[PDB]
């Protein structure tokens, strides 16, 4: 009773904290709030996954209904057993082939997503969309437009995007000062296919561990 | 039954290994375990013991070791205060 | 902080933290927006919280300017 | 073979069935014990990041499989990160979250003590007495 | 370039006394700076008592060092050096010898951008990094993290690291350290792979070799020496050398050296576990390190 | 920072939006809703850039520019004193109210005329708690158009509390 | 035990003696009941040996064991090897309801 009503306000607790935004309303009933704020707000600690205080047993997810059953890592998919055995609604293969897939072909191979120091998987999360996202931030760059989005845009080949004219009056993108586009800052004769422009960088090892040779263990 | 066994193993592991936070443990009880284990390792490794000896600048190293031993008990602060 | 307003649910009040009017009360109050102030209730405490939110030596020629500030020695550049 | 496993455990640990999460954790036990110290911790970091949310999962089989899995992860990651999770959840008000994480911290205190010594997030403002000898520099 | 308890002051040369040219306020995490080191005046690695290394970059005309990477875990760093631009050596008060590396996601950004745009200005970070900033501001405040590269445990407390481009004209540049309790040891980067493959297999042999002797001695008792016979002590190698944190890519040669002293019967008994080269070539590869690598 | 985009064909997908706007500026985040009931895109998205400079830039260059599935793409960028007054005369026009309260204080909005019980009442919005105090002091229990009107604070219980002067002062600031 | 829950252990400081297991239980690591790569022989406190009870299988507690029990390499690294004296003091609900079930 008295101890329950003795609690300091969470904002009174914020001042003790160097990173006050992590502390939350429920920290008021922390039996040792001044300590718990220091631990929770300590540098490298990773806050408890928030699926607690929910009674849903951490997975009720509607998204769980729409998750793909599985996908082979493409290196293993090269092994062709996908066609040999149909998992969807004998199969002998070469020892050298399989062994080389894991070792010769797949030594340097690593899953593309993984996760980071403090990455924690909440129920509603799905990594796959973020994998295509990270891969997409990689492939796609300004000045280039795929033929699909080009067809939807109804832009014929050899013709500049509609924002090149408004970009002539307004100016180059503030975010891309080094961006070049045919007809304006960049040679129109170099206009080719899906690329109407490219960023021209103005910036222009061994890491003590350079192996200088790569030799995998041989099965034979 | 299973959880009930985990209670008994909680009593046994707590007996052997001393401080193990069960569910509710006061910060005074637990921080004492922290201090005791940290000092325990500082004096336990001849390495870190040699290190604290020099950085502290004591005349002998066993002064630092038995210092840590004494520093394990809470009343040693007031003991230093009474010197 | 909001008109001593009443809320019928804790999820809803937890949604009040990101809102137009709630941020208008904060920012117009002088307590700037977003995520540090989320747990606010009363107007008073976040004022001291916002108060919680908000020596170089350029060597003059007499060799006493080792205490002298950068901008000060630039002012003595404009004076010199 | 560890890396080719992690995309499979991706759908395993994420799966809704406490059975699949259970046996997947049993995979992480042996895999983590025998692969510990190989340098795959970055993959082990992933595999754990999917496990932490399962700590609160009840039932005896699930709870012991997940405990053993996390203890195997303590050997492959080392306490420090595994600690970091345990710390940021170590006390907490919830009376439930607390009872759950102090199990993992009990097993961690059983296997490792000196190993956890450097990793206690304890500062002079954090606790009164602290230890005067940790700040000594020569 | 000096470090206060909290902050890093860069003093110039004044007359009648020395002047503060610039001051850099530390992130809140750093209480004190035990040791620090530079890379070609452009970069810094700053250590702590409690927390771990954090790398800074000097920005001219910004007159400030900007932290661009945090460290993963809490490590008490006594002495610290650079192998490279992107990697760092460090020891512990408790005897861990580790080496960290900035992630390629950070190396691309700093290679492709000027430091002046880090503190203020436009630097485009992938979606995940920002979500880690609002999600976990305490850990990811420095917006990158050191992936553990090498980790090791030497029971001494390392006083001085030195990176020598060559040890007695040897090609592979080594890093040699002197410990406080006294010791000097080296970490030699292994070129190619099958070097570390053969070394790794030999270390794996000598690791449980005591157990192999115990299982042979057990089988002969089934048809008709304790467990710690070959190690003389119960500690496993991976266990002892792991200790605080598991050794990552570092293979320990101090073990494989013990293979040299064992009798020919014992050695030939151990090497049979390999389809690879004979004991003689084993000893060849073992003794190769002191000869060729230094 | 964040820009609203609309008049979008549900066949436009997330990768297509990303590839579209990366041509304009760097895109920090894209929230592109998905209807759970219909299992379809509801045809408007939100693109959060790295700053309001690139945001406003994309608003200027992007608006009424790109044509996707023959439909044009749209882009759009994403607390006061209140006095209750009772027993007003039927001859009192809202504009007459405006004239009456302008001398005391500037009105942030127009008065609201409503009938209680027959009983003509109005809400008057002042930009200042102090000017509201002026219209109260002078106009309380006064006879206008041969009818006695009462001027006080409207309920929220009623306005004019101690924290109300404090925060309304700030909203004035 | 790892599987049957009600089985209680000893957990005292192990002595020099080595625990025996019957041919029926042969091959199990007394903690995890694993058949793979055993390492170190079990050691029990003297309080679990003494007379006839020394001959019992430390696992099933009933039969008289010839063979020595070894810890696996997973328990030897998990340290449960050195935890204490493994033994099963109570026969357990499984074995009980088995005996009462048959007779
Ligand atoms: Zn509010
Ligand atoms: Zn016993
Ligand atoms: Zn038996
Ligand atoms: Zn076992």
């Amino acid at each position: 009773k008295r101890r329950k009503t003795e609690k300091p306000s969470l904002s009174q607790l914020k001042s003790q904290v160097p990173y006050p935004q992590i502390i939350e309303w429920y920290d008021c009933d922390a039996r040792y709030p001044g300590l718990l704020a220091s631990i929770k707000c300590t540098k490298n600690v990773i806050p408890v996954p928030s699926h607690w205080q929910s009674k849903k047993e951490y997975l009720s997810g509607r998204s769980l209904l729409g998750k793909r059953p599985f996908e082979l890592p493409d290196i293993i998919k090269k092994t062709n057993i996908e066609q040999m055995r149909s998992t969807l609604p004998a199969l002998d293969l070469d020892y050298k082939k399989l062994h080389d897939v894991f070792f010769k072909i797949g030594a340097n191979w690593k899953p593309d997503h993984l996760l980071c120091f403090g990455d924690v998987y909440y129920e509603n999360r799905n990594l796959f969309e973020e994998t295509n996202w990270k891969r997409m931030v990689d492939h796609k760059r300004p000045g280039r437009i795929s033929q699909e989005l080009r067809a939807i845009m109804n832009l014929p080949e050899g013709q500049l995007p509609p924002w090149c004219m408004k970009m002539k009056d307004i100016g180059l993108p503030t975010g891309y000062p080094d961006l070049k586009i045919a007809g304006l800052n960049w040679d129109i004769t170099n206009l080719k296919g899906d690329v109407y422009g490219k960023i021209i960088p103005n910036h222009h090892r061994n890491y003590f561990g350079a192996l200088i040779s790569f030799e995998t263990p041989e099965f034979e | 039954a299973e959880k009930q066994r985990q209670l008994k193993l909680q009593k046994i592991y707590k007996q052997k290994y001393i401080g193990l936070g069960d569910e509710s443990t006061t910060r005074e009880q637990w921080q004492r375990n922290v201090r005791n284990d940290t000092l325990n390792t500082l004096q336990g490794h001849s390495a870190s013991l040699e290190y604290v000896s020099l950085s502290r600048g004591d005349l002998s190293i066993r002064d630092t070791r038995i210092h840590l031993l004494k520093s394990m008990s809470p009343g040693y602060k007031a003991y230093l205060r009474e010197e | 902080i909001c008109s001593n307003k009443v809320y019928n649910g804790r999820r809803t009040f937890e949604r009040h933290f990101n809102e137009e009017r709630h941020i208008y009360h904060l920012r117009c109050l002088g307590i700037e927006p977003s995520s540090v102030f989320k747990g606010i209730t009363k107007i008073k405490e976040a004022q001291e919280l916002w108060k919680n939110m908000q020596e170089l030596e350029l060597e003059e020629e007499d060799e006493e300017g080792n205490v002298m500030s950068k901008k000060v020695y630039d002012e003595l550049k404009k004076q010199g | 073979y560890i890396y080719f496993i992690t995309p499979l455990l991706e759908d395993a640990l994420t799966d809704r069935d406490l059975v699949h999460r259970q046996t997947a954790s049993n995979v992480i036990t042996h895999l983590a014990l025998n692969c510990s110290g190989t340098g795959h911790e970055d993959a082990f970091i992933h595999l754990m990041n999917l496990l932490i949310p399962n700590i609160f999962e009840t039932s005896p089989h699930a709870i012991m499989r997940i405990l053993e899995g996390l203890e195997a992860l303590s050997q492959a990651l080392g306490p420090g990160l595994f600690m970091n999770y345990i710390w940021a959840g170590l006390f907490h008000p919830a009376k439930n979250v607390r009872k759950a994480f102090w199990r993992v911290y009990n097993n961690m205190y059983v296997m490792y003590q000196d190993a956890m010594v450097p990793f206690y997030p304890v500062t002079p403002d954090n606790n009164e007495e602290y230890i005067e000898e940790l700040d000594l520099v020569l | 370039l000096t470090a206060m308890g909290s902050t890093i002051v860069l003093y110039g040369l004044g007359k009648k006394q020395l002047l503060r040219r610039s001051v850099t306020q530390t992130p809140v995490s750093i209480t004190k700076i035990v040791s620090m080191h530079q890379w070609n005046y452009e970069r810094l690695a700053v250590g702590d008592i409690h927390e771990s290394v954090t790398l800074f970059i000097w920005d001219p005309a910004g007159n400030v060092f900007i932290p661009y990477v945090d460290d993963s875990v809490k490590r008490h760093v006594t002495v610290l050096k650079f192998l490279d631009e992107a990697t760092v050596i460090g020891a512990d008060r408790y005897g861990n010898a580790w080496t960290l590396r900035s992630p390629p996601e950070c190396e691309k950004i700093m290679s492709n951008h000027d430091p002046s745009e880090l503190s203020n200005g436009a630097i485009k970070y992938p979606l995940d990094v920002i979500t880690l900033q609002q999600k976990l501001p305490n850990t990811y405040d420095c917006k990158f993290k050191f992936q553990l590269l090498n980790h090791f445990f030497v029971n001494d407390i390392i006083t001085d690291f030195h990176i020598l481009d060559s040890l007695s004209n040897s090609d592979r540049p080594g890093c040699i350290y002197m410990g406080l309790q006294g010791t000097v040891g080296c970490f030699i980067p292994l070129l190619s792979k099958g070097n570390v493959f053969m070394m790794g297999n030999i270390e794996n042999i000598m690791a449980e070799a005591d157990d192999t002797f115990y299982l042979d001695y057990e089988s002969r008792k089934k048809n008709n020496i304790c467990e710690g016979s070959c190690s003389i002590l119960g500690r496993d190698h991976q266990e002892y050398r792991s200790y605080y944190a598991p050794v990552r890519k570092v293979i320990d040669g101090d073990l494989c050296e013990n293979f040299l002293r064992l009798s020919l019967n014992e050695q030939e008994f151990l090497a049979k576990n390999l389809k690879s080269v004979q004991v003689e070539d084993i000893i060849q590869t073992i003794n190769e390190v002191r000869t060729n690598y230094m | 920072n964040t820009v609203y985009v609309g008049n979008i064909d549900p066949r436009i997908t997330k990768e297509q939006l990303y590839e579209l706007f990366i041509q304009i500026n760097p895109v920090l985040r894209i929230k592109y809703p998905k209807d759970k009931v219909l299992q379809a895109y509801q045809g408007y998205a939100f693109i959060e850039f790295y700053n309001q400079g690139d945001a406003q830039y994309a608003i200027k260059i992007m608006n009424n520019t790109v044509r996707l599935y023959d439909r044009l793409i749209k882009v759009r960028q994403v607390p006061i004193a209140k006095l209750f007054i009772k027993n007003l005369a039927d001859s009192i026009d809202s504009d007459q109210l405006v004239k009456i309260f302008n001398k005391f204080g500037k009105l942030i909005r127009e008065p609201e005329i409503f009938y209680l019980s027959k009983l003509k009442c109005a809400y008057v919005y002042f930009e200042d708690f102090e000017k509201a105090d002026l219209a109260i002091k002078s106009l309380n229990n006064q006879l206008v158009a041969n009818n006695r009107i009462t001027v006080d604070y409207a309920f929220k219980n009623g306005k004019g509390n101690a924290k109300y002067g404090d925060d309304v002062d700030r909203l004035l600031n | 035990s790892r599987h049957q829950f009600d089985l209680i252990m000893c957990l005292k400081q192990p002595g020099v003696q080595t625990g025996l297991l019957c041919e029926k239980c042969d091959g199990k690591c007394p903690i995890c009941d694993s058949y793979v790569r055993p390492k170190r022989k079990v050691r029990v406190c003297e309080n679990c040996s003494f007379g006839k009870q020394a001959k019992n299988c430390i696992i099933c507690n009933l039969n008289v064991g010839v063979n020595d029990a070894f810890y696996c390499w997973e328990c030897c690294r998990l340290g449960k090897d050195k935890d204490g004296c493994p033994r099963i003091l109570n026969l357990g609900s499984n074995r009980l309801d088995r005996h009462f079930e048959k007779k």
